């Protein structure tokens, strides 16, 4: 909302700037910031597989 | 019945793009940008003027200053802008002729994109051939010496490459100017350059060719007395950063006064204080003392009897520029104010300009200095921002040369060399990745072709003859006569270059293709 | 101005400065505007509308542009009128005339500025406009004893006319067909009889000519399509119920058994009528009001041809080529001059059915079929070929022909540069800035032609100088050559009217220093 | 397509997408005309053409940068499409109408691009017979579309389609009681059966009930004697005309005509007379002094028929004289494929006018686009620069049609124009892409043609097209 | 670019519409199918108890904007018109074979080779 | 507006219609002004003419 | 000028003819407005104000007026 572009491969901080309000579909970003923090690799294989 | 659910936030504003509309509309707008900024380029090409936010006028030709000051919300404009700045503070010559290589890049792209290849194939090729061109640049480059004797190639190549600003009429000396300064602040031994220690300063008022060199310091301020004599021809240079004023600690003090014996005292030992520091101030030798803050009545009028001018509010980078010039040292107190610690004057006289109240004063013949001065003079206010700009170019070029201490041959001929060598590499890659490989070697004759239409000719006829001039002879020297001198040579033309600022531009370009060829996405509000 | 107001609210008083610069400003931009289409290598024009349906056509002269615009300006009204007057009169020079004029009002901007009375410059202008009138009257080519001359400086006029729009990849063929449709008239001014039918689909090479007739028409049902040879009658009767008259008639009786004895009376009167039609001996019927379904059953029980639903253009059409006669009542068959045709069929042009005439005796008229892809480029040929045969017919008319091009206007400057160069006082001025508009005419056309235009207008003024008054400029190479050998060839009367109508313009609009505006509604 | 009014229309044919698209520029309101026109004129391509026009004008852009006269362009182009039509006419193959092996071919090429992909067998021979029917293969020089009449009715399949070689009316009839008659005599009559009105203001002025009696009773002895001298020529089936002004059936005369055991159709427009009377034989009565003499006419069986609950329909099959028309009973579930269907056997009846008026047969698919292309490049070099740039540039356009070709055939599309180039220079000159087996083979093995005359006014108005826009180049807002 | 003065999808987003449309249409009459399912109301705006469960005639009294909905409504009208009987099935096969159909066309296959295979079996 | 040397004026109508001419009274009767002192001038040039 | 939109919402540009157009008409503008006080008879002019303190002044200098007037 400010103007700031933001450009990333990686799936989860495409999932961080999306803003999902689902109560439903926030699950794959839980599971996207843990895969991320531990071990930071297959951040889309997880979701794509869900 | 589908009811909607509430995925993204505010999903009633913002609006999703494919991919393919959102590719064409980013080649759509680099070409636009292109195309905008591409008259000005080369000797024949024009100004640009620029409205502020408020209300001031702009009038300059660098590049990089018409795309800061654009106000766009585009993105890809701001990625260009932020491009072109990078590439003005890595080297700083040619601002807007990568923008132009890469929207030559992305028309050619565009093309084979809409034929039926792959994005990353088309970027792969598109690196190859880049280092296949990167690597024959260095092939045709030649080695020139750097002496203190010799600066005629310097000069010549400062004299072309401030051949398309307005401020040709004098670019004569300006190069001389900038040479000087570079010799003046080299330093060899390290193979590196201070821009801080070079201080370019501009007024309104007088002629262009009244720009010349001081081997001192200049400074916009005048005497703490009307009455001090002016011009000196042997005093010393007193640097002090206390002021003229009694010792106060920086903590919490109380005096307290109980009789009439302590406030005697008190007015004793000020003017004793006061004598005391005034004959510390003689005693040392100096002629000129230099302080930073404001002075007083008594000390100035103390100064005064002693015959001893002084300047006031110089706590900028004056004092500095000063101990560097002259060599003095720098005392925090007056005790400390020793003989070996001053520094030589040879002429200190301030300058008179038209009937304004505005005085300045400037040192010269000093000793072995490493930092100079540069006045501008001139008759409008963006005349002076636009030689300043032209004096930053030329020492960025005349640095990046002494830090490459080789040249090339550019102007029109280095673009056509390094087309035709990507085209005959491109003849030995049967892999499908010689669409790319043409491509780049169509686009990188965008410079010819933008040159001679800037200048008044056939772009494509003229593009032709000279390669069909380099493809029959054996030199790579041949490029677009924009001055219409006759000859087509280049090396006798006297148009001198850069190799690494090329070799970085295209580089630049290239990663800038390569990044722009993997966004296809888009979620603006 | 006085603070006691006298106007009303919202109507506003041009002084002399004001009303005199916005008229400059206007004239200029119109000029401005107009000179993109002036050469014979000129662009087109989109024409959009957005209360009109969206009208969307292309033009490239300018008196449409003109018409289609409609500006609020005065000073640009006037031109505008002055475009469609000529455009009714000859309709071969309104750009022309309207650069001519504003190349004036620019000159006398630059006199104004210069301190100098508009009496002069408006008798300066008048005598240079009648030495320009004088010389070209003197420098004229009366061509009417020789035929095989005349026809080839018609030809020479008609593509010069075709070449400046865009006939001229046709030209070949589209200047043949307005010479033989222009001789088929035997040296009228009957313009409207030439019919011109254009279809959707084809290019411009199937446009041909066809020497009879063709309408777009349906005959009757149960009738023989073709006939080997018929005699087409012209009538002007109405066979739709024939009783429209002023009488107060009505029917009071008192059994039905009269009513239908009336029926059956009005029954055998109309057949009466049809046998009487008949009486002459024809088989070809045709009617220029509605056929109900009687009388053209009893026109197909005889084996006669009846065609119903024709308008008075066609029937004036058919009555010039079949050289019939437009008869009614019927009582005279001794004098009633019946036509003669021995081709009548049917014909399939795209997706339609279209009677075809031919064999005649007389034919004045033809019809000109047009094919082409879009409907504007199907109107934009109608519209050239209308100017054609326009020009085509003035100058035939006139039967009278000068070298156009460029040399008349050199001529003509020269004209007034040696009238000039004899009198004295500030009447020069006038005549300096009349000499320079009519070499800055030719200059914008050598602009957009693509080459200097500087260089060739000065060696056309030494050509015309050292003695050569047949010079001109080339437009397939750029150069000088002589216009009695290439075929450059235009008009006297067009020229004449648009010198004068340029001029009374400039007359008119120097003599306006006020503009007075009322409240708008 | 979804309109403003709310109208959902599915279709495949560029022509009417570009119409029911409505744009608003010029460049784009030009196209729909170039469509519109070209539809007229030929009827198929209608698609190909704006393809070849948009990338003669994408190309023209690299012509237009490096700064070339916009007339040299025209005159190059004008050259080139010379040169293509040169070779078209060259390259074309004669073909007579006796095969009727090549019209079928030639009629179920048109048919794999849409719905009727799996019903073209049935919809192809129809189309040719109905053809062959209209015309005559004795010297007749085109084929009169409006002597076709299409009914579309809902019901059924697509597979349903027949063709019915007669009238087939969509109305009922007024008659209850008698609807399928074996041996009936259709008589048209134009002329209405009521109370005796004159065109003049008549009255009836009655002042005693025997004047009130007498009225009705010459009304009713009037009613009689028509209806027995309509009986007096013995016909069975009535058609009378549709009347705005006086009733043209009343209910006694109905009731006579119901008694005499004739049936009344009243329900013909003044439009379709002439196609009737072409069809059935007939002539137009408005007289009750010319229907006893020749004015009648023979017919064989006329019944009606009844659908699955839609609707009543006529059919009128057999006639004593046969004429050369016929009407084609197009069905389908939803309205979209009835009309797709029409639309395709308009397509199918186009490409079968344009063969037998041009006579001319050539292979399909991409062949003639790669050879046109392969001869205008190796036409430049013998030109100087400019000319030889732009037949360069003209000839690198048309490869757009093979590549979208081959990208909707699911295959790259630049090996396969690269295939399709080499093969073209060797020996074989009618290659194309085949979709059924994946790779690049003869096109003319896999029974796929098309016409000549079709291809080549289609590239005359893409060039006539591409020549009117370098033309223009201001845009002025007008009233 | 492409003035058009409307709205306009893409490729996929137009099927993923008209898929969930069809499968609405149909779980909306998927609750009166077999001998053991209920019946079904319409109220309007005025008032007026409509209990029905035929299929074609909620089918008709529906009133919803949609292409594909429109269609399903009108072959069921039209199967009832021919017929009388079997008016949701046919519309619950439609669907499912449109939903099966949406699979095989994300899987990269041709809709004319699934619409070949469909018309053989 | 008097004498040989004086030019011509020209008038604007509601409509938009442009009438030039130089008879004072068609002048100052298309005009349309509000005040007394000129309606009675442009009476009195009506009466005049 | 192309249909995507790159610059902000309130921004114009000129190209060649327009800027060079209006460029030479305010030129001729300001040229104009001193040209009255050139000669030696030359006249003076009124510069009021209204945003200050209603300060008038009479000057023939034409640096004056050109800062008085406060052009665009
Ligand atoms: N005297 C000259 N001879 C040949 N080429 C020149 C000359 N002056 C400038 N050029 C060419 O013009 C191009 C533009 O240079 P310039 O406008 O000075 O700076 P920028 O590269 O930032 O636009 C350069 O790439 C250079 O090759
Ligand atoms: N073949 C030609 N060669 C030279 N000049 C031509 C040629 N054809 C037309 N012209 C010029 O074009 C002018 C007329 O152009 P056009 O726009 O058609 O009519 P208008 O006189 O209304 O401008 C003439 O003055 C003539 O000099
Ligand atoms: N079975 C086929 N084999 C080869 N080529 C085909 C086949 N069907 C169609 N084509 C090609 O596809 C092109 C487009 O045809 P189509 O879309 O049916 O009509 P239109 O030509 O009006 O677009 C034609 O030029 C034709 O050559
Ligand atoms: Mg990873
Ligand atoms: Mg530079
Ligand atoms: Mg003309
Ligand atoms: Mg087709
Ligand atoms: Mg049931």
């Amino acid at each position: 909302g400010r103007g700031k572009a933001t450009i990333s491969n990686d799936g989860a901080t495409i999932l961080k700037l999306l803003d999902v309000v689902h109560p439903a579909a926030k699950t794959l970003v839980d599971i996207a910031k843990s895969q991320d923090a531990e071990v930071g690799d297959g951040t889309t294989s997880v979701t794509l597989l869900a | 019945y589908g009811r909607p659910f509430l995925i993204i936030k505010d999903q009633d504003r913002k609006s999703r793009l494919m991919g393919l509309e959102a590719l064409k509309s980013h080649i759509m707008a680099a070409k636009a940008v292109a195309n905008t900024m591409r008259t000005s380029l080369g000797p024949n090409g024009l100004d640009k003027m620029m409205v502020d936010k408020d209300g001031d006028v702009t009038v300059t030709n660098d590049g990089a200053t018409i795309l800061s000051m654009m106000d766009v919300d585009h993105q890809i404009a701001k990625l260009m802008v932020e491009l072109s700045k990078s590439q003005d503070d890595e080297i700083g010559d040619g601002t807007t002729g990568v923008v132009v290589l890469a929207g030559a890049l992305l028309e050619e792209a565009e093309q084979l994109l809409d034929r039926g290849i792959h994005p990353i194939r088309i970027a792969d090729g598109y690196e190859q051939a880049a280092r296949v061109a990167i690597e024959h640049l260095d092939k045709i480059s030649d080695s020139v010496l750097v002496d203190i004797k010799d600066t005629e190639p310097l000069i010549q190549t400062a004299k072309t490459t401030l051949g398309s600003k307005v401020v040709n009429s004098c670019h004569r000396q300006m190069a001389e100017i900038a040479v000087n300064a570079v010799l003046t602040v080299a330093d060899m031994e390290r193979r590196d350059v201070d821009f801080e220690l070079i201080k370019v300063e501009g007024k309104v008022g007088g002629r262009l060719e009244d720009t010349k060199l001081i081997k001192g310091v200049i400074v916009d301020k005048d005497f703490s007395h009307p009455q001090m004599p002016k011009k000196v021809e042997d005093a010393k240079i007193a640097i002090l950063t206390c002021p003229f004023e009694p010792p106060k600690p920086k903590t919490k003090h109380k005096l307290d006064v109980t009789s009439v014996e302590d406030y005697k005292a008190l007015q004793k030992y000020e003017k004793e204080k006061f004598e005391e520091m005034i004959q510390q101030i003689k005693e040392t030798g100096a002629n000129l003392a230099i302080c930073q803050w404001g002075f007083d009545d008594e000390a100035n009028h103390l100064l005064l009897q002693n015959n001893l001018p002084a300047v006031r509010w110089v706590g900028g980078p004056e004092i500095e520029l000063i101990a560097i010039a002259t060599g003095g040292r720098i005392v925090p107190r007056f005790s400390e104010l020793t003989a070996e610690k001053l520094g030589f004057a040879g002429l200190v006289q301030e300058i008179s300009f038209g009937t304004t109240k505005d005085k300045m004063l400037v040192i010269e013949q000093c000793k072995n200095s490493r930092a100079v001065t540069i006045f501008i003079r001139g008759g409008n206010k963006m005349i002076i921002e636009e030689a300043k700009r032209s004096l930053h170019d030329a020492l960025c070029v005349i640095r990046n040369l002494i830090r490459d201490n080789r040249v090339v041959y550019g102007g029109g001929a280095a673009e056509i060399s390094c087309a035709l060598a990507v085209s005959q590499e491109a003849d030995k890659c049967p892999t499908l990745e010689q669409y790319a490989m043409r491509a780049f070697a169509d686009a990188l004759e965008v410079i010819p072709m933008a040159l001679s239409e800037n200048s008044g000719m056939n772009p494509i006829q003229t593009m032709t003859e000279v390669r069909a001039r380099q493809v029959k002879e054996m030199n790579p020297a041949l490029g677009i006569d924009c001055l219409h001198k006759g000859t087509n040579d280049m090396k006798q033309q006297h148009v001198i270059e850069t190799l690494i600022g090329k070799k970085q531009q295209i580089s630049l370009a290239t990663q800038m293709v390569r990044m722009i060829l993997k966004i296809d996405d888009i979620r603006k509000p | 101005l006085a603070p006691v107001n006298i106007f009303k609210a919202g109507a506003d008083e041009e002084r002399a400065e004001t009303a005199r610069l916005t008229s400059f400003i206007g004239a200029i931009a119109i000029g401005d505007l107009v000179k993109s289409t002036l050469g014979p290598k000129g662009m087109d024009k989109i024409l959009l509308s957005s209360g009109r349906d969206a009208s969307l056509m292309v033009t490239n002269d300018g008196a449409t542009i003109l018409k289609n615009i409609g500006v609020d300006n005065p000073a640009a009204k006037v031109l505008v009128d002055m475009s469609r007057v000529q455009d009714d009169e000859v309709g071969d020079g309104t750009t022309s005339v309207t650069v001519l004029a504003a190349e004036l009002l620019r000159e006398a901007e630059s006199l104004i500025a210069k301190k100098i009375h508009p009496q002069t410059i408006i008798a300066g202008w008048r005598e240079a406009t009648k030495a320009a009138r004088e010389a070209l009257l003197s420098s004229a080519v009366d061509h009417g004893s020789d035929e095989v001359k005349f026809r080839q400086d018609l030809m020479n006029i008609a593509g010069t006319t075709l070449s400046s729009k865009l006939l001229t990849h046709h030209k070949d063929h589209f200047t043949k067909l307005a010479v033989e449709a222009v001789l088929r008239l035997k040296g009228s001014g009957n313009l409207e009889a030439i019919h011109i039918i254009k279809k959707l689909g084809g290019s411009l090479a199937d446009s041909y000519l066809d020497e009879g007739f063709l309408l777009d028409k349906k005959i009757g049902v149960n009738q023989p399509k073709r006939i080997e040879n018929a005699k087409i009658l012209i009538a002007n009767t109405g066979m739709d119920t024939d009783k429209i008259k002023i009488f107060g008639s009505r029917v009071r009786v008192d059994s039905t058994a009269k009513v239908a004895e009336i029926e059956h009376a009005e029954k055998e009167k109309m057949k009466e009528k049809v046998e009487r039609i008949l009486k002459h001996g024809i088989n070809c019927f045709i009617n220029r009001q509605l056929i109900y379904n009687y009388p053209e059953q009893l026109f197909g029980a005889a084996g006669v041809m009846a065609i119903e639903h024709a308008d008075f253009a066609g029937v004036e059409r058919l009555a010039l080529v079949t050289g019939g006669e437009i008869a009614s009542t019927f009582d005279h068959p001794e004098l009633v001059k019946l036509g003669s045709c021995k081709l009548i069929e049917e014909v399939m042009i795209g997706e339609d059915k279209l009677i075809h005439f031919s064999g005649v005796a007389l034919g004045e008229a033809c019809t000109i079929v047009l094919r082409g892809a879009t409907q504007q480029i199907l109107d934009e040929a109608e519209r050239s070929l209308h100017d054609a045969l326009c020009v085509l017919a003035q100058t035939v008319k006139d039967s009278r022909t000068v070298y156009g091009g460029g040399c008349s206007e050199m001529l003509m400057a020269h004209a007034v540069t040696q009238l000039a160069n004899r009198t004295p006082g500030k009447e020069a001025v006038a005549m300096e800035s009349y000499a320079k508009a009519l070499r800055m005419l030719p200059t914008i056309i050598a602009d957009n032609a693509g080459y200097d235009s500087a260089d060739l207008v000065a060696q056309l003024r030494a050509a015309h100088s050292e003695g050569n008054t047949t010079a001109g400029l080339d437009m397939r190479e750029g150069t000088i050559g002589d216009m009695a050998i290439l075929g450059i060839t235009e008009s006297f009367q067009v020229k004449r009217q648009v010198l004068l109508s340029a001029a009374e313009a400039a007359e008119v609009i120097l003599r306006v220093d006020n503009i007075i505006k009322a409240a708008p509604r | 397509i979804q309109d403003g009014k709310g109208d959902v229309t599915i279709t495949n044919d560029g022509a009417t997408i570009l119409k029911q698209m409505q744009v608003l520029h010029p460049a784009a309101r030009m196209l729909v005309e170039l469509s519109k026109a070209q539809d007229i004129e030929a009827g198929d391509g209608t698609t190909s053409v704006v393809i070849i026009a948009g990338s003669l004008l994408d190309s023209c852009t690299k012509l237009l940068q490096k700064g070339i006269h916009p007339t040299i362009i025209s005159e190059s182009f004008q050259k080139a499409l010379e040169k293509g039509i040169e070779i078209l006419t060259d390259m074309s193959r004669p073909v007579e109408l006796s095969d009727r092996e090549t019209l079928l071919n030639s009629a179920t090429t048109s048919l794999n691009s849409k719905v009727v992909s799996q019903y073209s067998s049935l919809l192809s021979p129809m189309s040719v017979n109905a053809v062959m029917k209209v015309i005559d293969p004795a010297t007749a020089t085109s084929v009169d579309l409006r002597d076709i009449k299409i009914v579309k009715k809902l019901g059924g399949t697509i597979d349903d389609c027949e063709l019915v070689e007669g009238l087939v009316l969509t109305q009922k009839v007024s008659n209850s009681g008698i609807t399928r008659v074996e041996k009936a005599k259709i008589g048209l009559i134009q002329f209405c059966l009521s109370a005796p009105k004159t065109d003049m203001d008549n009255q009836i002025v009655v002042s005693d009930y025997a004047q009130m009696d007498r009225v009705l009773r010459e009304e009713r002895a009037y009613i009689l004697n028509l209806v027995k001298q309509i009986k007096k020529t013995g016909c069975n089936v009535l058609l009378i005309q549709k009347s705005i002004l006086r009733d043209a059936l009343s209910d006694l005369a109905l009731h006579f005509l119901n008694k005499m055991k004739i049936m009344v159709i009243k329900d013909i427009e003044r439009e379709d007379i002439e196609f009737i009377c072409k069809t059935i034989g007939t002539k137009p009565v408005a007289h009750i002094d010319q229907f006893t003499a020749d004015m009648l006419g023979s017919a064989e069986l006329a019944e009606e028929v009844n659908l699955n609950g839609s609707g009543k329909l006529l059919k009128i099959t057999g006639c004593a004289s046969p004429g050369k028309t016929v009407t084609i009973v197009v069905r389908g579930s939803n309205k979209l494929v009835i009309e797709e269907a029409e639309r395709s056997i308009h397509d199918a009846l186009c490409v079968i006018r344009c063969l037998v008026k041009k006579r001319a047969l050539i292979a399909g698919g991409g062949a003639p686009e790669i050879e046109l292309a392969l001869r205008l490049t190796e036409y430049s070099r013998t030109l100087s620069g400019m000319e030889s740039y732009c037949v360069r540039a003209f000839a690198d356009a048309m490869e757009v049609i093979p590549s979208t070709l081959a990208e909707n055939a699911g295959l790259n599309p630049i090996s396969t124009v690269t295939e399709l180039r080499n093969r073209h220079a060797q020996g074989e000159k009618t290659a194309g892409i085949n979709v059924r087996k994946g790779g690049i083979s003869n096109i003319l093995e896999e029974l796929v043609v098309q016409p000549l005359l079709v291809s080549v006014s289609a590239l005359t108005l893409a060039t006539e097209t591409v020549r009117s826009i370098l033309k223009i180049d201001d845009v002025v807002n007008t009233r | 670019p492409l003035s058009v003065f409307g709205d306009r999808s893409t490729g996929e987003t137009i099927r993923s519409q008209n898929v969930m449309a069809a499968a609405s249409i149909a779980n909306i009459v998927k609750s009166s199918l077999g001998p053991v399912g209920l019946d079904k109301m319409l109220v309007d705006d005025i008032g007026d108890v409509t209990i029905t469960n035929d299929g074609a005639t909620i089918l008709k009294l529906l009133e919803v904007e949609h292409p594909a909905a429109k269609v399903l409504c009108e072959l069921a009208d039209l199967q009832d018109k021919e017929v009388g009987d079997g008016t949701t099935s046919v519309v619950i096969i439609a669907a499912e074979l449109l939903k099966n159909a949406d699979e095989l066309v994300k899987q990269k296959i041709h809709p004319t080779s699934v619409i070949s295979g469909y018309r053989l079996a």
